[PDB]
RNA sequence: AAGCUCGUAUCAGUUUUAUGAGGUAAAGCGAAUGAUUAGAGGUUCCGGGGUCGAAAUGACCUUGACCUAUUCUCAAACUUUAAAUAUGUAAGAAGUCCUUGUUACUUAAUUGAACGUGGACAUUUGAAUGAAGAGCUUUUAGUGGGCCAUUUUUGGUAAGC
RNA sequence: GAGAACAGAAAUCUCCAGUAGAACAAAAGGGUAAAAGCCCCCUUGAUUUUGAUUUUCAGUGUGAAUACAAACCAUGAAAGU
RNA sequence: GGUUGCGGCCAUAUCUACCAGAAAGCACCGUUUCCCGUCCGAUCAACUGUAGUUAAGCUGGUAAGAGCCUGACCGAGUAGUGUAGUGGGUGACCAUACGCGAAACUCAGGUGCUGCAAUCU
């Protein structure tokens, strides 16, 4: 690339060149003295990422987060990326932000955010929504985007989407593989066959697991790893250092 | 579709005026809170003892 | 310069008053430069007039 | 890092629109197992009896398994040899080959002869990297394929030599 | 034609005053939702004024 | 002109401080764009058009459809940077702070918003200088062919143009 | 720019580079890259009531426009528009 | 101190080239019954974190690199310009008095800073 074409072009944003916010829709979500509250839910591999999110020019102020990794503490120790936990994590921060505001007074009311991931019916992601809606928050939806949603007709299957919640797409699914070649079933599920926990069970475990989540939402902390300064030390040993004039002008 | 400084500048100095007639009132003095332009400079005793000074010559051309 | 003229009161021709030095009313001077003589007057000078 | 087939593309260009272009749609359907996709002309040149938007021609994708087979089979009406270019800077290769009945078909009076011309695309894996929509990246230069890389495969792997 | 000499000299005879800022500014033209409610907000805060302190 | 309500009112053809806005002079062209004068041949790479035609395998024409492989030079309708002079706003009593009243708007929330009660802040009360008073209203005359000069300029070779 | 039967100066397909050199009904100048371009999906807000404001201006008209209020709606999971 | 989520200011953060990254985290990768979307499970959807990986991604370090941004008794008080005279010159235009004051260039130095929540030898 010649020298005059580096020097004409500007940039974009650093948090638009990698690639992670569209600013279209940021500008929409943010500008509606009153702070302005936002849920941002966000799916990674292995992880699932909720948080209330206001608004300041400082540049963001977060009121309460839960994660994947904190379900263990409430009983589903098991497929923690799929449509269930995540439904089970929408009930969590749900009971988590009410309760700091003692409502546990109109409702309290939360905007939806996504992100970039692409809005088809039955998607994992508003199964955080209708969580947050089943725990108390106003969050305001149409049943379009639910799984269930027949796009022939304007109705919905309460009892499809009552067995999505218990992991009824998951169960379903280990009773193809129980009878059907045992050889995917023992690759996959490998989790659940240590533990024992057969199919019915699975229903099971998601319905006391809701009534964990509204007995005790008050976060304990995980305790830690060994300190701050420990822990910097280690990651010192790694990080190399910047160079001198005087040891670069003999090199 | 803009902001403006000056204002809220002007704001700054009215806090520094709050503050001001509020110390002079607890320790009796004159608080002197009105601004002044740049004044003629005072007197003062120069002596080069480190640089004697030099000559110019305007010769150039 | 003609507004500067009348707001340090030189009405007419051979009129003079007396001016504060500072910042702000040296660049009064500064415009009116073709219209006005001015100096450093002594205690004599005071005194007589 | 190893050298995996992408995916496999099937074309076919036909000068005109009518039976011609829908039966030689009904060729790459049986061949490949999917229902093709068709082409659309993007402006008219006149000298080949085209005009805009007419969907000129027919093309198909395959990725998988199932391509290697098509490719297996393809290669070998080229006989094992290819020539000596035919491959991109990227890394990519392709041959045309005349008479689709030497890969063995039905005759077909009603459809006759056509001319498919074959295009193979080669990639590592890690290729999600650029075709994924958050977080979009560039592929190192020192993943990037190259023309050599396609050159040591591809005589190792079928037994051919390049040739010339 | 057009030429605006002499224009300036004629302007500056009266000069240029400015519109001299009242107190309590029209409501004619701020927004009537906040309107309606301050219509009730002085209502009251007469009354108020009116019985509590006296 | 007749005056009217008051009598330091807060204003000013001005500076200063604190911030805004601009894109002409100069700089820039080995930081993009950029003319101009003249044009040599390309019969389904066009057809913009003209007359014709009992048709369309249809003729006759013109600007040419196309610059096909050319160079160097700039600008009022080219730009990264950007003076001077002119220009907007602010320099407080209708202001600042403390305490808590009103509402049918707004907030998850008496939280905000807007307007206030009560209390505190005094003549250096918030730059300089000036003020033959400041503010306001009625009503009506004449005029609505202008020319000259310095500087910045457009058209015209150049004009008491 | 590099590759593919016929296939070439220009058909379709493929990949890398690509700050807009393209397109946005039309003059010219502004504006625009997960859009204001391009291709699809659903639609009628190109609706009702009449006030306020900006431009030319005597701060009259006319045309054109901007920000709301009261109604009913369209789209979207949603904020919004 | 290292990563992750959401950001503010938007190149000191870009571009090109090589080189390193224990830990955790992101990522590549595994599969196709259900929801869904295609010509193509590649993007998109679901399922599994199980079979495998730091080769990329990203993060960091380097390059008498391109670029960018701060500094300059650098250019230069030069160019330009406000005001003044019965100043010069046939003119073109130039001196002087009171003022304001550039730019490219040159050289020196720099190569992201940081807010909230959480997790880590």
């Amino acid at each position: 690339k010649s020298s005059a074409y580096s020097s004409r072009f500007q940039t974009p944003f650093r948090r638009r060149r990698e690639g992670k916010t569209d600013y279209y829709q940021r500008k929409r979500l943010v500008t509606q003295n009153t702070p302005k509250y936002r849920l941002v839910v966000r799916f990674t591999n292995k992880d699932i990422i909720c948080q209330i999110i206001s608004s300041t020019i400082t540049g963001d102020v977060v009121l309460a987060a839960a994660y994947s990794h904190e379900l263990p503490r409430y009983g589903i120790t098991h497929g923690l990326t799929n449509w269930a936990a995540a439904y089970a994590t929408g009930l969590l921060i749900a009971r988590r932000t009410l309760q700091k505001l003692g409502l546990d007074p109109r409702p309290f009311k939360v905007f939806l955010d996504i992100g970039l991931q692409r809005t088809t019916t039955g998607a994992r992601v508003f199964g955080a929504l209708k969580g947050a809606s089943d725990g108390g928050l106003y969050v305001p939806h149409s049943e379009n985007r639910f799984p269930g949603w027949d796009f022939e007709t304007e109705e919905i299957d309460p009892e499809l989407l009552r067995s999505y919640i218990f992991g009824g797409h998951v169960s379903q699914y280990m009773e193809e593989l129980a009878d059907d070649d045992e050889e995917r079933f023992s690759e996959l599920f490998k989790g659940y066959l240590a533990d024992d926990i057969d199919a019915d069970s699975l229903e099971d475990i998601y319905t006391s697991a809701h009534e964990a989540i509204r007995a005790d939402p008050a976060f304990k902390p995980t305790e830690k790893k060994f300190t701050k300064e420990q822990y910097a030390a280690e990651s010192k040993k790694y990080r190399q250092t910047k160079l001198s004039k005087e040891e670069r002008a003999a090199r | 579709i803009k902001h403006s400084k000056c204002r809220q500048e002007f704001l700054e100095r009215v806090k520094a005026n709050a503050a001001k007639r509020a110390e002079a009132k607890a320790q009796g003095v004159a608080v002197q809170l009105k601004r002044q332009p740049a004044q003629p400079r005072e007197s003062r005793i120069v002596s080069t003892e480190g640089n004697v000074p030099q000559t110019l010559a305007p010769v150039p051309y | 310069p003609r507004k500067v003229l009348q707001l340090l009161r030189l009405t007419r021709i051979n009129s003079g008053t007396f001016v504060k030095v500072t910042k702000a009313t040296l660049e009064l001077l500064k415009l009116i430069e073709p219209y006005v003589a001015y100096g450093y007057p002594s205690y004599s000078t005071i005194r007589q007039l | 890092r190893d050298l995996k087939i992408e995916k496999l593309v099937l074309n076919i260009s036909v000068g005109e629109s009518g039976d011609r272009l829908t039966r030689a749609s009904k060729v790459l359907e049986q061949l490949s197992g999917q229902t093709p996709v068709q082409s659309k002309a993007r402006y008219t040149v006149r000298t080949f009896g085209i005009r805009r938007n007419e969907k000129i021609a027919v093309h198909v994708t395959v990725r998988g398994p199932k391509a290697e087979e098509i490719l297996e089979r393809g290669l070998k009406v080229k006989e094992y040899q290819l020539r000596d270019r035919n491959f991109s800077a990227t890394g990519n290769f392709g041959f045309g080959i005349d008479e689709h009945i030497d890969l063995g078909i039905k005759y077909d009076p009603s459809i006759g002869i056509f001319g498919m011309d074959f295009y193979v695309v080669m990639n590592r894996p890690g290729a999600r990297v650029t075709r994924r929509k958050r977080c979009k990246g560039t592929v190192g230069n020192s993943h990037k394929t190259t023309k050599e890389d396609t050159v040591s495969w591809f005589k190792q792997k079928y037994d051919a030599d390049v040739l010339d | 034609n057009h030429t605006a000499h002499n224009q300036t000299r004629k302007a500056h005879r009266n000069g240029i005053k400015k519109p001299k800022t009242y107190k309590y500014p029209s409501l004619k033209g701020v927004d009537p939702k906040f309107r309606r409610n301050h219509k009730h907000a002085l209502h009251g805060t007469a009354k108020a004024l009116a019985a509590a302190k006296k």
